[PDB]
């Protein structure tokens, strides 16, 4: 059986184009917001499995204290 | 050979056309046949049309014959294959068609032979079900027609000139010549309008609505081209309507072409009344497309709307522009920026009133309560206004409603930050910065520093009473070059700053305000800038004051039963201290004594304000960590462990504290310390320091996780806390501070809590796989075992049961096969672990679960497993087939 592509149907019919006009809800969407607060903007930075497993549960503002933690990460 | 010559890309196209025209003049028939073959062979067809076929067969039977001898080996064809060889071919192919027509436009085109043949064929091939024909001929036909529109255009121009010539001669024999010419040109136009109508009604009308989206795009592309190139003949309703409909096409690429087509009818040229009625009919659908599911489309929808704005601002309503303004806060920078340029033109088209305009906009925005994303969206088009810090500064200082003041402070902060660190906010990134961009950076930082070294102290002075404002202003020094404090002769302003900071620290109790102060004082205490000492001295002096107010407060506090007011006093001062101890060394103040006495006095009485406990627990954590930093005595070394081990005890007591946020505070600190003093310390021998939790503590920590992390407004905040706790425990697992067996209670939750915790659990599984291929697979089963026993509160294959089996499939997908051997081993041992009365052994149904894991074996190992199974199953077990024994049959067939 031929690998040659052959189309059984070639046109969208006139009626379906009428429908396409009547309802475009399935090709439009809802607004995807960036982080709306500083809190959530920081969560998105230090969020993710990779950051979570590499930083303390109680955050450490000084790198001197931070390396005490990251030191112990094989 | 024509196909080949265009494929090879060897020569320029005008020379290939010209050679073809030569031969067409020599012998029409050979040349037309070679041309036919070209169009067929460009479709990937290996057949050839012979002279015999040409003279005799009609196109219908030629196409049929050429479908027969297409001789394809894949479903591919030149216009779909990828790589540059072919991207080039496509463009070469279309160049050849355009050039061929234009070269023929004065003569050959108007014979009855050449064009009619070509058009009738392309119309035929464009009707084929063979996609390679339909697609290739449609591209060819579309290009051909575009070429005719150009001939059509030249024609009308030649007509106008001839017509003007004719009228001028209204005064001999020349006149009859012009009349003749005029007429011949007119014949020529009608002939061209025919060919066009043939192609348009025979091809475009059908192919723009083709089942294949690539084909619909091809069509809409050229129709856009025609209306832009010859708008007087094509830019009207009768052609625009196809573009109007196709704007509703269910495929992104097709919708994108519709928008590109329209943009071409505004930029650079305006203005058409035809176009603006169309645009008015479809305005609603266009603004709706600014939220197209595909974002590439939504960008062009905004950009088109921006273009619309120019020619006329009244087609769009209030609500329309508002819907576009919303997109400045979009997650995706391209729509964000595009919407930003829309906003700019709408409302920002010396700087003061524009700065006030941005403030009003931001304040009327109910989507973001900070400015980082608004500013980033505007960064490209209003970079002059946004970096005008001197204007912004003057508005806050020199004689405006406090809400606007708050807002303007924020925007200023953001512009400063985006100019300082030279990257967009989180979620807006894509650099490794160019030459000129870090020149601008250095420029920006200097201007910021010079202005705000002086300005910030007055800014704090003015606004120190306002918590939110101050937190914002305090972020500033983190953004400027500090060499400029001395080389710039500015040290008196620095002292003003440190004074304003210290007054804030002392009168404020808000966590975020104090956090801001501490973090800034840490930015300034950088001992590679000469200023360190000046600022260090004020740090020393500030904390000297804090500790001493703390001690005095602690004397009266800990004996006289203190009420809510005494507590608020303690608390406040303790918060000021804890904040600073986080960022700063503070070792010189033996502060452990005060916090330990405050903590141990806490456990004994049980009525100690959560907040006082919490910050004390935090504070001690920082005292202990700070000693561990500077390690150099060997009694300092054992004194540390005295404090450390006792602090882990206090934490463990507070882990059962009735107060929930105290529990969680203790837990997180605990998970931190255990990780820090986990004997992964060694890199130098700090061997004494190691801490290993007794199994008592390990079970305490797991109970917490099961009670507080696993249990089913703004609850996303609550989820954040929970994930944080979970990862805090899973770090103990994957760095083996705790036995991997604990992960059993966690792995079983993978499907049940997949959206809250899925990825943290999944990372835990894999990080345990690289650490131990087999005991990971052992714990996977103990998980499935625990689920099984839980179900036992022995009679249905149910929704519950289907659950454990599904989870079993997901575990199976990870597993070389020494581990899976160990897995099937322990699964069998658990299946036959308990006996029945009137025998199948209890737990036998577990084989139906275990059967999920047998795919990932090999027949060698499968029978090794079978040999291990026969050590459990007996001959008459192998023979009592039904009922209630199918788990054993199915597990056995699973192997055989």
């Amino acid at each position: 059986k031929r690998k040659l592509i052959v189309d059984s149907v070639k046109e969208l019919d006139s009626k379906t184009i009428r429908a396409q006009l009547s309802d475009y809800s399935d090709i439009v969407t809802t607004l995807d917001l960036a982080p709306p607060t500083k809190k959530l903007m920081m969560w998105k930075e230090t969020g993710g499995v990779e950051k979570l497993f590499s930083l303390p549960a109680q955050p450490l503002w000084n790198n001197r204290l931070l390396k005490l933690f990251t030191r112990c990460l094989t | 050979m024509l196909f080949e010559v265009v494929k090879m890309g060897k020569s320029a196209m005008q020379s290939v056309v010209d050679d073809w025209i030569e031969s067409y003049k020599h012998d029409r028939d050979i040349a037309l046949l070679d041309l036919i073959n070209f169009f067929i062979q460009c479709s990937g067809c290996k057949g050839v049309v012979t002279a015999e076929m040409f003279r005799h067969m009609q196109n219908s039977e030629i196409i049929r014959k050429m479908t027969e001898e297409f001789d394809e080996d894949s479903g591919d064809y030149p216009l779909t294959m990828a790589g540059p060889q072919w991207k080039k071919f496509k463009s070469s192919f279309c160049e050849f068609i355009g050039v061929l027509v234009r070269q023929c436009q004065y003569s050959i085109i108007y014979d009855e032979y050449m064009m009619d043949t070509v058009i009738s064929l392309l119309t035929g091939l464009s009707d084929s079900q063979v996609r390679a024909f339909r697609h290739t001929s449609t591209l060819a036909a579309m290009k051909l027609m575009t070429a005719l529109v150009n001939v059509a255009l030249n024609l009308s121009i030649n007509m106008d000139n001839t017509q003007r010539q004719y009228e001028a001669e209204r005064n001999n024999e020349r006149l009859e010549l012009l009349l003749q010419k005029r007429k011949e040109l007119q014949e020529n136009q009608d002939e061209i309008e025919n060919m066009m109508n043939a192609i348009f009604k025979g091809v475009f009308v059908h192919r723009y609505r083709d089942a294949i989206a690539e084909i619909r795009a091809i069509c809409i592309e050229e129709i856009g081209i025609w209306m832009k190139m010859y708008s007087d003949a094509f830019l009207n309703d009768s052609y625009l309507k196809y573009v109007g409909w196709t704007m509703h096409d269910k495929q992104g690429e097709v919708r994108l072409k519709c928008l590109t087509a329209l943009q071409g009818l505004y930029y650079n040229k305006e203005l058409n009344s035809k176009l603006e009625l169309f645009t008015s009919r479809f305005k609603d659908r266009i603004v709706s497309m600014t939220l197209d599911k595909e974002y590439d489309v939504a960008v062009q929808a905004i950009k088109l709307l921006t273009l619309v704005l120019q020619s006329s601002e009244e087609v769009l309503t209030a609500e329309d522009c508002e819907n576009v303004y919303h997109l400045v806060y979009s997650a995706h920078r391209p729509v964000a920026v595009a919407a930003g340029e829309f906003l700019y033109k709408k409302l920002f088209s010396p700087n003061a009133n524009l700065v006030k305009t941005l403030v009003f906009f931001f304040l009327e925005s109910e989507l973001h309560e900070h400015a980082a994303y608004l500013v980033d969206s505007m960064w490209d088009c209003a970079t002059e206004l946004l970096k005008d810090w001197e204007c912004m500064n003057s508005l806050l200082l020199e004689e405006l409603t406090d809400r606007q003041e708050s807002a303007l402070i924020e925007i200023m902060l953001c512009t400063i930050r985006q100019a300082a660190e030279c990257h967009p906010p989180v979620g807006r990134g894509t650099r490794v910065l160019t030459a000129k961009e870090k020149k601008t950076q250095l420029d920006d930082r200097t201007k910021i520093t010079e202005l705000f070294a002086v300005a910030l102290p007055q800014l704090l002075a003015k606004y120190s009473v306002d918590a939110e404002k101050v937190t914002n202003l305090l972020q500033l020094p983190q953004y400027f070059d500090l060499e400029i404090y001395t080389t710039g002769r500015l040290e008196k302003h620095l002292d003003a700053l440190l004074r304003q900071i210290r007054n804030i620290v002392e009168k404020h109790t808000d966590t975020d305000v104090l956090e801001a102060c501490s973090k800034t004082y840490h930015a300034l205490c950088n001992e590679e800038f000469t200023i360190f000492n000046r600022v260090d001295i004020s740090r020393s002096q500030l904390i000297d004051e804090l500790a001493d107010k703390f001690n005095r407060l602690l004397e009266d506090f800990l004996q006289e039963e203190p009420d809510e007011d005494d507590a608020y006093q303690v608390l406040s001062t303790l918060k000021r201290i804890t904040a600073f101890h986080n960022a700063h060394d503070l070792s010189k103040w033996d502060l452990f004594a005060c916090n330990y006495k405050l903590l141990k006095t806490g456990i004994e009485n049980g009525d100690m304000p959560e907040q006082i406990v919490i910050h004390a627990l935090q504070c001690t954590h920082y005292v202990i960590l700070w000693q561990l930093a500077k390690i150099s005595t060997k009694e300092d070394l054992l004194r540390l462990k005295k404090q450390m081990r006792v602090f882990c005890q206090i934490c463990q007591h507070y882990l059962t504290n009735v107060n929930t946020t105290v529990k969680e505070q203790a837990f997180t600190i605990l998970c931190d310390i255990l990780m820090i003093f986990s004997h992964q310390i060694m890199s130098d021998m700090l061997e004494p320091l190691v801490y290993t939790p007794d199994s008592s503590l390990q079970s305490e920590l797991l109970s917490f996780i099961l009670d507080h992390v696993f249990i089913e407004a703004s609850k996303i905040e609550a989820l954040h806390k929970r994930r944080n706790l979970l990862a805090a425990f899973c770090k103990l697992i994957v760095y083996t501070v705790v036995e991997m067996n604990t992960a059993a209670d966690i792995f079983k939750q993978y499907m049940k809590y997949y959206n809250d915790y899925g990825d943290i659990i999944k990372e835990t599984m894999s990080k345990t796989r690289q650490i131990d291929k087999i005991q990971c697979a052992k714990t996977l089963i103990l998980s499935l075992q625990q689920l099984f026993n839980e179900m036992i509160q022995f009679d249905r294959s149910s929704s519950t049961f289907s659950g454990i089996k599904e989870l079993a499939r997901r575990f199976a997908l990870t597993f070389t096969r020494e581990a899976i051997a160990m897995l099937h081993k322990d699964g069998i041992e658990f299946a036959f672990k308990e006996p029945n009365q009137g025998e199948p052994p209890l737990n036998l149904a577990f084989l139906d679960i275990l059967s999920e894991f047998s795919s990932k074996l090999l027949r060698q190992d499968k029978r090794t497993v079978y040999v291990y199974l026969e050590k459990f199953m007996t001959f008459q077990m192998s023979l009592r087939r039904e009922d209630v024994w199918l788990p054993l049959m199915s597990y056995r067939n699973s192997l055989l």
